[PDB]
């Protein structure tokens, strides 16, 4: 049983293709187009073309879910207008097997994410930015019961306007300190120099002390939580978890990110469904503007439900897989009504 | 007869399009805007207003995009259902179908001229007074949990934060002057359980409280003073953007044409980017026309070139 | 009234499928156009309609040239189609339906284009069902208002896409009346279709269109006497 | 092998379309399902075949019940379906396109999957066009070479949608001899199809459909004069 499965899987992955081709050069064009309402005297056409295009990866990896659904529509219908899906059924070849197949086709565009997502997108993103805007200043952090204020931090490892305030259990000032310039040493510790101190005034030439930052996450501050590779992500919130506490935001994004591939076949499972159930003796062109609406709207919800997520004091993995589940689950009863 | 039916088609899918459209492109601003909110940048409870005085913006947009997408998809469905056929077997042709369609054109011409040169400045200007009011947020309602945000010389940081923007928690205040306390409620802010410090100066308090252009203006002012490009532009853009309507109509019943197989639906793709086509022309005859580049002039040709380029296609 | 058509011919994709069809049509005269199935019969149909713009040949109605004008254009000289599939109005009323196609012509008033409508629902017998919607009325009376609709453009010469098709054995017999009616009347009837066998029991005369071009012509009996048209289309045994 | 269907029942748009309808089939036998167009021959042969989900009725192939399964264990239980309009893999090779359906089946290995291949390509004559696209082949040799997939399964019975529509007088005979061969192969052939004419010089027996029920059943003959079918359906002449 591999002849079949060959053809449903070359003919929606040609699909899927031909749909990521098309939509990244559209996406492409429309934000030049948007982007070219904020040109300046340095910022030229020519250099909002060249941003464009650096974004292009993240574009491409913003699209791939909808690209899928799309793909295994066009594919779907192109194998039923055919009358093909009847025959495959008449000789005993079950809906979950094309569905399978189809889902085949579609974990390349997921692995294509992931290389998107971890290798890629953090390193055209930043020659983007680079490009629009031609390593962080007055960076307020927490260490527990320490709140620690640097006006300049260089990823080299440098620190220039340090200000410490320790405080006690009870929120008593325990001591408070200030520095000119600051270098890390090791793990977790800093000398620095010209050590202004008082304690529950003070002076010192160089000294070293203990203090969480790492030039390792430095640059990250600056980066949107989105934005961020899993790795990244996923360092990052250790790191704050450990010595601070996460902000939600970045667990919205780390929920968002981990929900991308089960979004993407959930999307292509209801696309199936969809070719099977109502869009059924359909004309192409109403399964494309079916597919375009359900992709509309999940992209909808999925960033109205985040913004929920944030507003709203339960955890954002709820707002997060439950239209992942709540389709699955749609999907797998449209395709058990046959 | 005909006349009335192809009016009472065109109309109730052409709202049927415009009321789907409306709902798709605010309900994305909405949810924008929602997201914003959600950073503190924006009071949740006015950004309905915000839609409210967008929609003539948006609907100038949408009304002939949609009628033009209403067009396609009646012709389509004459097309499709084969009522084509017989029309034309009865001598009346597709060019005079789109005729008999001329007196819902000027009514939709009129309206769109009714929301480009009164609904629209109107819009934009309360939405620009509302913005202007809404950006002077500052401290406290900008303070997100778990975060620290900076504005001037003030530094807040919370650990939680209700669903509305009060009663906030493990608050931490900066300028010189340091404030701590356990609790806080929304600049006169209420401080319970909270400690002052100087930087020497302490206290103590159980109870504190801190004290921390041109496409708005009315046409009636622009309809004069052309030698101005910025207003020669603008106002070049509200007395020669309803004319959309006839270009879409006409470029509509161009490109109508579909067979059974094929669908209803099947030429929406091509002939929605070729509209698209002519309002980026628009959008960018203006930039010009602004800076003093192109005159005037340009509005009207560029719907020639699309009106003339329709004519033709249809008589081919 | 005489309608010649002469020397067709029409390609796709390279591929030369009518070459040098041609025939000729009177009012009050049935004419069928049979032959295999995607040999031409079909083309040559639609190339006659307008629906398929024409690649060569010339068609003639009485010394008036037909060759350039588009559809409606022909339509306007009296050339009426009735296509295989539904095509009532959905959403409009019968007599509405009718009424339409009353009203575009420029040598009636509102009286008598009233008494035309009621000659015409009577005619077909479809006046009990008059104000019903298109969409809700049997496969029959569907077809009967179309020929009425078609009939009110007050047509010469109607041209039938496949009228037998879907019809059981009882109503072969209505429409073949129906047709016979429209002879009648004075309208040259041009029916193609599937069914050889229920076409050639009405046809006055017939033309067989194989390889793409006309292979046989005359009377039914001389159609079926014919030795190639039995070799190639009907078979060793037919009636 | 019989099949038998019992009380089949559809509705459309709270109308019923099917009302008790019934009858039965065996291998070896040729099984005509006619009636006016729209009547419910249409509906009930799609209701056997499992297209349309069935309101009432039940279906039994030798004591084992077909009612609740869907349309891939129906034909997985035997009984195969040849649409009426087109639906070879356009985009596969003819010889492809019967070893995809043949690779399906769990009793064969790849020597005689191969044998059997041959032996479908010399039967339907279609051998000389095997390294063809099925989108480029000519009417008769696509319904051929989708008659020999159909076969590449095993169906124990055949329902057929509307074989003779579109096919001229000359091509009849073939596509009668090709349903008999099916017949001469043992298996049950229920023919669906608006040609009456046709459908009754070859079908060894014949159920008619009006208003929703079976009407009229038994030998061509014993249709031909029967009265109610005459008067409803076939017409005083025939
Ligand atoms: C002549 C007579 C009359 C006729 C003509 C009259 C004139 C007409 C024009 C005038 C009236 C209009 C009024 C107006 O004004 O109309 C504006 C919007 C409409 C303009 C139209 C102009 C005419 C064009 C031609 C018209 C005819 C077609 C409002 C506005 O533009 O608002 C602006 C808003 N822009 C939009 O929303 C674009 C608009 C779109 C328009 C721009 C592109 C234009 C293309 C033209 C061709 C279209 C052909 C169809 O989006 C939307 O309409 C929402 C979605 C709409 C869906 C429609 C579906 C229809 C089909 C339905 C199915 C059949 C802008 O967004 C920024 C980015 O945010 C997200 O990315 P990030 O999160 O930041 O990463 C978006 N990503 C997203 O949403 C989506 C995400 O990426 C996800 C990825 C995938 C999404 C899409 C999937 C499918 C893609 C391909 C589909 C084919 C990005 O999307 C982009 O980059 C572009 C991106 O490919 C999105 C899609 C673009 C194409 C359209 C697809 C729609 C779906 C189709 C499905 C079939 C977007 O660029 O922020 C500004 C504020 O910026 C500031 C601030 O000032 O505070 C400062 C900034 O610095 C920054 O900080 C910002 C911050 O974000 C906080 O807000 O804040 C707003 O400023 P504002 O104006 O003050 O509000
Ligand atoms: C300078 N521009 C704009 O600010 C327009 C008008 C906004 C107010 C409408 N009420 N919006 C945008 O850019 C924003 C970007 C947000 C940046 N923060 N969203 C995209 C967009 C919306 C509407 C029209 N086009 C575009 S994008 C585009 C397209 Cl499609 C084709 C060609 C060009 Cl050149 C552009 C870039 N844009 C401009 O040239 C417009 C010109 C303009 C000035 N006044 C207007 C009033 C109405 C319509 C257009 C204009």
């Amino acid at each position: 049983r591999r002849i079949v499965a060959k053809h449903v899987t070359k003919t929606t992955a040609l699909a899927m293709l031909g749909t990521t081709i098309v939509l990244v050069i559209l996406q492409v064009l429309f934000t030049y187009l948007g982007e070219l309402s904020n040109l300046k005297a340095d910022y030229s056409a020519w250099q909002a073309f060249l941003y464009v295009l650096w974004g292009a990866p993240r574009y491409l990896y913003e699209i791939l879910p909808i690209s899928a659904l799309i793909g295994a529509i066009l594919g779907l219908g192109t194998l039923a207008s055919n009358s093909e899906l009847i025959v495959m059924r008449s000789v005993g070849i079950s809906l979950w097997r094309i569905v399978g197949w189809v889902i085949r086709s579609a974990l390349v565009l997921v692995l294509l994410s992931f290389a998107l997502s971890e290798w890629v997108v953090p390193y055209t993103n930043e020659r983007a930015n680079s490009v629009k805007s031609h390593e962080v200043r007055g960076y307020w952090s927490r260490e527990g019961q320490r709140f620690i204020y640097v006006d300049y931090a260089n990823s080299q490892g440098q620190l220039k306007r340090i200000q410490v305030v320790d405080f006690d259990d009870n929120y008593r000032l325990k001591s408070v300190t200030n520095a000119e310039q600051g270098q890390f040493v090791k793990d977790g510790q800093w000398l620095l120099n010209h050590s202004q101190q008082m304690a529950i005034l003070a002076n010192a030439a160089k000294q070293p002390f203990s203090l969480a930052l790492q030039p390792k996450y430095v640059h990250m501050v600056t980066i949107d939580p989105e934005d961020l590779s899993f790795s990244q992500l996923v360092s990052f919130m250790n790191y704050m978890r450990e010595y601070s506490q996460v902000p939600k935001t970045y667990q919205l994004a780390f929920w968002k990110k981990v929900a991308s591939p089960f979004a993407l076949i959930t999307l292509v499972l209801v696309a199936c469904s969809f070719i099977f159930g109502p869009l059924r003796q359909q004309s192409m062109g109403f399964r494309l503007v079916i597919a375009l609406f359900i992709g509309l709207g999940f992209y909808y919800l999925q960033d109205f439900l985040g913004y929920a997520s944030l507003v709203y004091n339960p955890s954002p993995a709820w707002f997060v897989l439950g239209p992942i589940v709540l389709m699955f689950v749609a999907g797998s009863y449209l395709l058990y009504r046959a | 007869i005909i006349r009335r039916y192809l009016v009472k088609q065109v109309v109730s899918t052409s709202l049927v399009v415009i009321a789907l459209l409306t709902l798709i492109m605010m309900g994305g601003r909405l949810i924008k805007y929602f997201g914003v909110a959600a950073q503190g940048r924006l009071d949740a409870g006015v950004l309905f207003s915000i839609i409210g005085y967008r929609m003539p913006e948006f609907l100038t947009l949408i009304l002939p995009l949609g009628f033009f997408i209403g067009l396609m998809l009646v012709f389509g469905r004459l097309y499709v259902d084969h009522e084509m056929a017989v029309l034309n077997g009865s001598g009346i042709s597709r060019i005079r179908l789109g005729q008999l369609l001329i007196p819902l054109a000027l009514v939709f011409l009129v309206i769109q001229g009714i929301l480009m040169l009164w609904m629209t400045p109107w819009g934009l200007r309360q939405f620009d007074q509302l913005s202007s009011s809404q950006a002077v947020r500052t401290g406290f309602d900008l303070v997100r949990p778990k975060e620290f945000i900076s504005s001037g010389p003030y530094t807040i940081y919370a650990g939680d934060l209700s669903e509305d923007r009060k009663n906030l928690k493990d608050i931490f205040f900066y300028q010189d002057v340091m404030i701590l306390a356990k609790e806080a409620t929304r600049n006169v802010v209420d401080l319970i359980q909270g400690r002052r410090y100087e930087i020497y100066s302490q206290a103590e308090f159980q109870r504190y409280r801190l004290r921390l252009k041109v496409e708005a203006l009315p046409s009636s002012k622009l309809w004069n003073k052309w030698n101005d490009p910025v207003i020669a532009s603008e106002m070049g853009w509200r007395v020669f953007g309803p004319f959309t309507i006839v270009i879409a109509l006409m470029m509509a019943v161009a490109l109508c044409e579909v067979s059974p197989r094929q669908g209803r639906y099947y030429r929406l793709i091509p002939a929605i980017f070729i509209f698209a086509s002519l309002i980026v022309l628009l959008i960018a005859i203006r930039t010009r026309i602004s800076r003093d580049e192109l005159g005037v002039w340009a509005y009207p040709a560029a719907l020639a070139v699309y009106g003339i380029a329709a004519a033709l296609f249809s008589r081919k | 009234q005489t309608l010649c058509i002469k020397h067709l011919a029409k390609n796709y994709s390279k591929r030369w499928v009518v070459k040098d069809v041609s025939f000729e049509m009177q009012s009050g005269q049935i004419v069928g156009l049979l032959g295999p199935n995607g040999a031409g019969k079909t083309t040559s149909f639609y190339m006659v309609v307008g629906l398929v713009r024409m690649d060569k040949g010339e068609i003639h109605l009485d010394n008036l040239d037909l060759s350039d004008l588009a559809m409606h254009e022909r339509a306007r000289k009296g050339i009426g189609y009735l296509p295989q599939e539904a095509s009532i109005f959905r959403k409009l009323t019968i007599a509405e339906n009718i009424m339409a196609i009353l009203e575009t012509r420029k040598d009636l008033n509102k009286q008598q284009r009233q008494q035309r409508l009621q000659e015409l629902l009577n005619d077909f017998k479809i006046t009990h069902i008059k104000d019903s919607l298109g969409m809700s009325v049997s496969g029959g009376e569907r077809r009967r208002a179309e020929i009425a609709r078609a009939l009110a453009a007050d047509p010469k010469f109607m041209l039938l896409d496949e009228p037998f098709a879907g019809v059981d054995p009882i109503s072969v017999g209505d429409i073949k009346d129906i047709i016979r009616n429209l002879k009648d009347r004075g309208i040259g009837v041009l029916i193609t279709d599937h069914n050889v066998r229920e076409t050639l029991a009405i046809c006055e005369h017939a033309y067989i269109v194989s390889e793409g071009a006309v292979i046989a012509e005359g009377s039914p009996q001389d159609i079926l006497e014919n030795e190639q048209v039995r070799k190639v289309y009907l078979g060793d045994d037919f009636t």
